[PDB]
């Protein structure tokens, strides 16, 4: 009706929400949280002990046929305990849906490896480690895949700064390509662009 | 047509620049008018994507048609204002009539 | 409030103008959420992750 | 038997790849931003944010531009909580220096004190 | 040697700092009295030890911890300090 | 441009310039601000 | 205070999976200088070595011990397969980069930085 | 639940005092109302109308600001009937309202543009010609662009209510109802640029910030004022490296929301007159540049051929407590005692020992809290400004009764000025004043002596006429032991840090042993010179303004400015705060402390600390509070110094009290920065003849 | 217009121009230090005042969408012309 606001179907929040009810009362010993976003996608929050539990049961059961992971990704957020989310994103193309696996972890607790369910995940959870310094049991090879050889740091977190911390150049006296401290010409000149205005009550948090 | 910048030194252009290629320092005039100081675009740095120019709210800086302006040494693609306000007197036949032609669609 | 206005209402009208002004400068607030979206590039499923 | 313990500091600063000189001699500040004062919206002095020492900025030789030395100089980091901002500071080893938040105190307002009758608060234009 | 400078560090409210503060209330006006070209400098603090620094000629100086101390034990601390 | 000329500003050049790096004319950048920091002049008169 | 291992339950086999990756560094360092063309002595980049694990030597905690043997681990099989070129191994000497004096008085000569 | 009222905010429960409007309700939920003309600290003045909200089962909405709620009212913040009133109102502001936000100053600095995105609508429906208004010229500091004023009225509120001016109003009436002064009027008093804060349009910008930088350019750093000795926080808005603006920090026990106009606008002074390179004299005796490693080489040897006696120091107004305590070492490793400040407090008595003798012991909350107020020999409004301030608050708010012994200058608000002589104390000691029967009416008295009283030259015998009144007072009165009657109000930033660290204050130890080295901490005062120092005598000036003390001094050192290192200094109330670094200091200038410590290493006595946390628990061991960051512990033993100072036996002088800054054209120049700054040129200039 | 330093070196519309002693006048030498003919001050200065009748005037640089924003000038100082911030022409209202 309204032409610039997004049509919303409730079907398909319908169902992710008794397929969510329904993952839910299967796996109640790794699963954390369920929920539906109003964008219609699925979100299931697990414990990281049943990172294998819950996507081979995805994969493999008749009802989910989540045979095809979408993608894998960490996101860090550096004010809680367990810094880096971890999220699985899947399609099922025999229900021709898509589902969103989260858990949890920080920089001491290596989880569970998932490329004897996926083997995209192989490459996937290389980059994980890359970026973000979150270690995987039971990986073939877990190396860098995107960081040059030698690389101090995973550069994807919050804390590492945006120029990192080394420059290479040619040096002339050694006839290499050497590694120094970071030095800019102009500095990365950073803005404060948020709007001291509440934009949406919808998502005002509670005063501490 | 005064012969008066366009440029009021509102630095819009350097706020939405995806590159952080501008950098724009200001003071008033001797007039008391608001204009820049120093206007410096790093064309090593520009990506080339037109966002000052749809974001300049007097249509001061411009990306006229010249793409014929390949250097020998890196310091000259470092633009400054002299720099730019001749290349904007050079190309004023061309730039004027490329506004005139396109400024109703945008 | 997300897209910017034309340039004669930008020039001609006060709303347009600070509109014009706060999408340039600030951007649009997007509202807080996670999204993948794919979509059939031609290489396969280019998909985007958004928080 | 999977399970042991650890009495210790959380050091990771051996696994973050920072030099030691930007551990060591740097100092961070943790605090809740200030409102300013040019505004009266206070939508961002709700999160806490832990920032770095400023170091030196000298002029480009060439251009006129803002040279810096320093990585940690455009860093600043969120926190939903002062005590989630300390765990973060001691586990990658910064020092730190905590400002408590600086919550405006409660005013008695009241619209008919403008029209007092015998104290001072009577206004004499509107 | 050569006394030049002293400093008595106390709390307002703590059980190891009562003695200082007695002492301080019944006993600095007369030492004042006694020696009125010396600085002794009575700084009061939330969370520090009871404390005394006697500063000496070429910046020597001595730290005598008077935690739970007695009114007449830091007097005698004092003159111990003042003494030699 | 004979049939349909530009519009005549006083400001345009009159004469056109082709590339000119690697030339003495060539561009050459320099900050165009002022010195914003002065530096004390000590006095020229000794005091004693 | 109680956590999950990683690999190694306590100190000690922590410190027996270092000595294992440090035999393995002192065996390959050798056959680095000879196939990549080093300037340096085999003696120069066992001391390399040595100064890589006494700068981390300072460390009690059994699963930041257990990453460091794994990255340890990553740099050993990026220098056995030869993915680190000349460069690369070449960038733990920093034989280009002048070191920043420790004492008061030249750190106040050269500039503010502490 | 006592004397509380329930009330919900979109149905959420909450308990507020009575008189609680609806906008503090929501605020203490936790939610923002719109506003345009309501500010926290000015009066309610209820007429831009952004604050309209909708109270459940009621058909009109509500002003937030001005209307208190009741008992049980539903505040629904977000209704449709509210986001309505919000869209209509950002409607009318902006149908005249002028397209000028590029070249307006406040450009992501706009509550009007913020509140527009937020609240208003996406477009315009207005299709007539807007109205335009010509500027005024109220002075070079703010500048008015009158065409972008939305006729809030919190400037005429904040002029008159805590400026204390009457200036301003509305001329005019309907869509033509103008701000301003109706005659060409200088709008000229302290405290004179919060219009510039607390205009939320670009109507009142500042003029020296003008066209200049952009709010998401500046990096923002937190910092303290050094101008005065009230200790004002502050943030320091810095661009590439360059200092760009100064703004107010919110503290409620400093400084509220306000600076000084001296504090907001002298930073630019700090771009001139600036030592940049280490000097030495000549052959001939002129001033030349040399190195880092000559200059100190040159002290040191000076340092080490002096003995103790011989070798003297005296500090500035604008110098830090870690330069101070690292001076102080120094001169005590080469056995030397005369660490003089530029500021004058008394020595006998007590003196220095007792903290509560040089403190504002009753502190600025003590003010709010205070029922009479006697200052004398101060002019408070110059001397500090937000003292002052926080005066005419508790003037306004609780009726607070003030009176001044001194010569009679105006304060912005109505007191009882006693007299100027200084028998006045020995009347009031004595009890035959009209003032002495208002004080023993008087339930919780604050006693303010001016330290610039304690300059003159029987400021002994005013400290200890003092000490005796409030000594009256209290058995008099029966005042409880928690008030703290007895308060000094001092106008140099290092002067309590110099008190708290045992610097003998005033400079009667230099003249009676005239030193043959002398260092110069920041001393531009000109209290000591060459004509009553010895003729050879080795002078070395370690600062960063060449004003008075750079010109006589052998060595130059160049030192660090309070933005340019991060610096400890200690205010009026003893409360210590510290200054962060904005930006580096220029050439080869480095950070005080620094430099002494360098210069005690090439003289071969180190100092035990080699960084700033290592000199913050040097000053931690000589005197504990200076680590005490906003910590405001209490002081005692005002017996203890009442008795010493009853033992001393001084004579008070005949002189009147006149305070040195009489006019604001006093008050715009005081120390190297404001004499160095373009900016307090042009007020004085404009205070003098424009 | 353009005046040159004792230097020799051209002043530029901003003042700019580098100090005698200045070591960064050779990136000059052998080269030009380009330097923009027209002064934008100063062409603003020839332009002429406009004379207009109403109290309120606007501004929006001519060509209409090809200008800047729209702003209305107050000719209400009889003593000074109002110029308008962005283009910087200048007006007066004619009362005769
Ligand atoms: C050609 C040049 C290439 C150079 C390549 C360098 C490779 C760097 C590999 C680094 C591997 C590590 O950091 S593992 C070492 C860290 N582990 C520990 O510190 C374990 C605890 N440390 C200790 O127990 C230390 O006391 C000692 C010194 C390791 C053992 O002492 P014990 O005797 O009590
Ligand atoms: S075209 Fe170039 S200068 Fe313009 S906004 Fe894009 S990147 Fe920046
Ligand atoms: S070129 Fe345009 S967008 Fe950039 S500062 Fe100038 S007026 Fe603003
Ligand atoms: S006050 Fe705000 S809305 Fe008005 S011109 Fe300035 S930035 Fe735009
Ligand atoms: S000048 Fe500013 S503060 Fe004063 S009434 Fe107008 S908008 Fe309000
Ligand atoms: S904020 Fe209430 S009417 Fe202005
Ligand atoms: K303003
Ligand atoms: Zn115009």
């Amino acid at each position: 009706k309204r032409p610039t606001v997004r049509p919303r179907s409730d079907v398909t929040h319908k169902q992710l929400s008794a397929f969510g009810e329904y993952v839910a009362e299967i796996l109640p010993k790794y699963v954390q949280q369920v929920q539906v976003s109003c964008l219609d996608e699925l979100e299931i929050c697990i414990h990281p002990d049943g990172v294998i539990p819950t996507l081979t049961f995805l994969r493999d059961h008749t009802n989910a046929q989540f045979k095809s992971l979408a993608d894998l990704t960490a996101v860090d957020v550096p004010t809680r305990q367990n810094r880096f989310e971890i999220v699985y994103n899947l399609l099922s193309l025999r229900f021709n849906s898509r589902i969103r696996v989260k858990t949890y972890a920080d920089e001491l607790t290596p989880i569970d490896s998932i490329v004897s369910v996926h083997i995209a995940a192989n490459w996937y959870e290389r980059e994980v480690w890359d970026m973000f310094g979150v270690f995987f049991f039971n990986h073939p090879d877990l190396r860098r895949i995107l960081t040059d050889y030698g690389f101090e740091g995973h550069p994807f977190r919050k804390d590492f700064p945006l120029t990192g911390y080394v420059e290479l150049r040619y040096d002339d006296e050694v006839k290499r390509v050497v590694a120094e401290p970071v030095e800019l010409a102009q500095e990365f000149r950073k803005f404060d662009l948020n709007s001291p205005w509440e934009a949406f009550p919808a998502y005002r948090q509670p005063p501490e | 047509p005064s012969g008066e910048e366009r440029c009021i030194a509102c630095k819009l252009c350097e706020a939405i620049c995806p590159a952080q290629a501008i950098t724009i320092e200001a003071e008033p005039r001797a007039d008391g008018s608001r204009r820049t100081t120093r206007y410096d675009i790093d064309m090593t740095k520009c990506i080339y994507c037109g966002f000052c120019q749809e974001a300049c709210p007097v249509d001061a800086i411009v990306e006229g048609p010249n793409f014929e302006f390949s250097t020998e040494t890196h310091e000259e693609l470092l633009y400054n204002k002299e720099k730019l306000l001749n290349n904007g007197d050079k190309w004023e036949a061309e730039i004027a009539a490329n506004i005139q032609a396109d400024y109703l669609y945008r | 409030k997300v897209s910017p206005p034309k340039r004669a209402e930008m020039k001609t009208s006060m709303e347009s103008l600070i509109h014009h002004f706060k999408l340039y400068t600030e951007g649009y607030q997007v509202p807080p959420g996670a999204t993948y979206t794919a979509i059939e590039a031609p290489k396969g499923e280019f998909g985007v992750y958004l928080v | 038997t999977q399970l042991i313990t650890v009495d210790e500091k959380l050091d990771i600063t051996t696994l973050t790849g920072v030099p030691e000189e930007h551990i060591k001699t740097r100092k961070v500040r943790i605090f809740v931003p200030a409102r300013n004062n040019m505004q009266s919206g206070v939508n961002n002095t709700k999160k806490w944010k832990m920032e770095f020492d400023t170091r030196e900025r000298w002029e480009n030789p060439l251009m006129g531009w803002a040279s810096t030395a320093d990585p940690l100089s455009n860093m600043v980091l969120t926190f939903s909580a002062k005590e989630d901002a300390i765990a973060f500071a001691e586990k990658n080893g910064w020092s730190y220096d905590v400002e408590e938040k600086k919550v405006p105190k409660p005013k008695s307002k009241s619209y008919g004190a403008n029209f007092s009758w015998n104290k001072r608060t009577r206004v004499s234009t509107k | 040697l050569g006394l030049r400078e002293i400093r008595v560090h106390l709390c307002q409210r703590s059980p190891g700092s009562q003695g200082v503060r007695d002492f301080i209330v019944q006993r600095y006006v007369e030492l004042k009295k006694a020696h009125p070209n010396l600085p002794i400098l009575i700084r009061e603090c939330s969370e520090v030890q009871p404390k005394l620094w006697a500063r000496y000629a070429f910046g020597q100086e001595k730290t005598v911890s008077l935690n739970n101390l007695s009114a007449d034990e830091v007097t005698r601390a004092m003159q111990n300090v003042l003494s030699g | 441009p004979t049939t349909n000329p530009p519009t005549a500003r006083k400001f345009i050049w009159t004469n056109h310039k082709f590339n000119v790096s690697a030339t003495p004319e060539q561009y050459v950048p320099y900050s165009t601000t002022r010195k914003k920091i002065h530096e004390w002049v000590p006095p020229s008169t000794p005091y004693k | 205070t109680s956590v999950k291992p990683i690999f190694s339950r306590d100190l000690n086999e922590a410190k027996r999976r270092v000595r294992e990756l440090y035999r393995a560094w002192y065996r390959e360092v050798p056959n680095t200088v000879h196939l990549m063309q080093l300037d340096i002595t085999v003696k120069q980049g066992r001391d390399k070595v040595r100064e890589m694990f006494m700068k981390n030597a300072h460390v009690t905690d059994p699963r930041v011990v257990d990453l460091l043997v794994i990255k340890g681990k990553m740099e050993l099989q990026e220098t056995i397969k030869v993915w680190k070129q000349r460069t690369h191994v070449m960038r733990f000497f920093h034989e280009t980069e002048t070191p920043r004096p420790k004492d008061f008085l030249s750190k106040f000569y050269m500039g503010h930085d502490p | 639940a006592s004397n509380l009222i329930e009330v919900f905010v979109d149905g959420q429960s909450v308990m507020v005092e009575p008189g609680t409007t609806v906008l503090q309700a929501c605020e203490k939920v936790g939610m923002q109302i719109p506003r345009f003309c309501y500010h926290e600290r000015l009066s309610v003045a209820g007429n831009c109308r952004m604050c309209l909200v909708e109270i459940e089962k009621a058909p009109k909405v509500v002003a937030a600001c001005a209307m208190p709620v009741m008992k049980g009212w539903n505040i629904l913040t977000n209704s449709e009937k509210s986001k309505k009133a919000r869209e209509g109102v950002m409607e009318f502001l902006l149908a005249n309202h002028p397209l000028d936000c590029p070249i307006c100053d406040q450009g992501g600095e706009c509550d009007l543009q913020d509140q527009s995105m937020m609240f208003g609508s996406d477009r315009s429906r207005f299709l007539e010609g807007k109205r335009a208004v010509e500027d005024k010229n109220i002075g070079p500091l703010v500048k008015t662009i009158m065409t972008r004023c939305i006729q809030c009225t919190r400037c005429i509120r904040f002029a008159s209510e805590i400026a204390g001016v009457d200036d301003l109003g509305t001329t005019g009436r309907g869509n033509d109802m103008q701000v301003g002064t109706y005659i060409e009027k200088m709008f000229m008093s302290e405290l004179s640029g919060n219009v510039i804060d607390i205009c939320p349009v670009g109507a009142l910008t500042s003029k020296p910030y003008a066209f200049t930088a952009r709010p998401w350019e500046t990096r923002k750093t937190e910092s303290i004022d050094v101008m005065d000795a009230v200790g004002s926080n502050i943030v320091v808005s810095t661009r590439t490296g360059e200092v760009m603006r100064i703004l107010p920090r919110m503290h409620e026990d400093i400084n509220e929301e306000w600076i000084s106009d001296k504090t907001r606008f002298a930073y630019d002074g700090l771009k001139r007159q600036r030592l940049t390179e280490p000097m030495v004299r000549n052959e001939k005796g002129l001033l030349t540049y040399t190195s880092w490693e000559d200059a100190l080489s040159r002290v040191a040897g000076m340092l080490q051929n002096f003995e103790g006696n011989a070798v003297a120091a005296i500090a500035g107004g604008l110098v830090d407590a870690e330069a101070l305590v690292a001076l102080k070492d120094l001169l005590n490793k080469v056995d030397s005692d005369n660490l003089c400040t530029e500021e004058i407090f008394p020595t006998e008595g007590a003196g220095t020992d007792l903290r509560s003798n040089y403190l504002l012991n009753t502190t600025i909350a003590g003010v709010e809290e205070a029922d009479v107020v006697l200052l004398v020999g101060t002019n408070p409004r110059f001397e500090a400004p937000l003292f002052n301030a926080r005066i005419r608050k508790s003037w306004l708010h609780n009726d607070l009764k003030v009176a001044l012994i001194g010569s009679p200058v105006d304060l912005t608000y109505r007191y009882d000025h006693l007299g100027d002589s200084p028998k006045i104390l020995q009347d009031i000691a004595s009890g035959r004043h009209s003032f002495c029967e208002v004080l023993k009416d008087a339930k919780k008295p604050m006693v303010v002596l001016g330290s610039s009283a304690l300059q003159r030259d029987d400021g002994a015998a005013i400290l200890v006429a003092v000490s005796n009144m409030v000594q009256k007072i209290r058995v008099t009165t029966g005042v409880a032991a928690e008030w703290k009657v007895m308060n000094i109000l001092h106008r140099i930033a290092s002067q309590v840090a110099a008190l708290d660290l045992g610097y003998k204050p005033g400079v009667e130890a230099i003249r009676k042993n005239p030193p043959k080295m002398l260092f110069l901490l920041g001393a531009d005062g000109g209290c000591i010179t060459r004509q009553d120092l010895p003729k050879d005598c080795f002078i070395v000036y370690q600062g960063h303004h060449g004003d008075v003390g750079a010109p006589m001094a052998d060595v130059i050192l160049p030192g660090a400015a309070y933005t340019e290192k991060s610096a400890t200094y200690v205010n009026t109330e003893g409360r210590a705060q510290q200054t962060k670094v904005a930006v580096t200091p220029p050439g080869l200038a480095r950070e005080d402390w620094k430099i002494i410590r360098a210069l005690s290493e090439i003289a071969g006595i180190t100092l035990p600390y080699d960084t700033l946390d290592q000199v913050r628990n040097r000053l931690e061991e000589v005197s504990p509070n200076l680590v005490r960051y906003d910590d405001i512990e209490e002081t005692n033993y005002f017996q203890q110094a009442s008795e010493l100072a009853k033992l001393v036996n001084q004579e008070v002088l005949a002189d009147p009290l006149v305070p040195p800054q009489l006019t604001i054209k006093d008050f715009y120049m005081t120390d190297s920065i404001s004499r160095a700054s373009q900016t307090m040129a042009k007020c004085v200039k404009a205070v003098t003849e424009g | 217009g353009v005046q040159v330093s004792p230097s020799g070196e051209k002043i530029t519309h901003t003042g700019q121009v580098y100090d005698e002693k200045d070591y960064r006048r050779v990136r000059f030498v052998d080269r030009q230090k380009e330097v923009n003919e027209n002064f934008a001050i100063d062409l603003i200065a020839q332009q002429p005042v406009n004379e207009v009748e109403h109290r309120i005037i606007a501004c929006d640089g001519g060509g209409g969408a090809l200008g800047h924003p729209k702003v209305y000038i107050n000719l209400d100082k009889e003593t000074k012309t109002g110029t308008c911030g962005y283009c910087g022409l200048q007006f007066k209202q004619h009362h005769h």
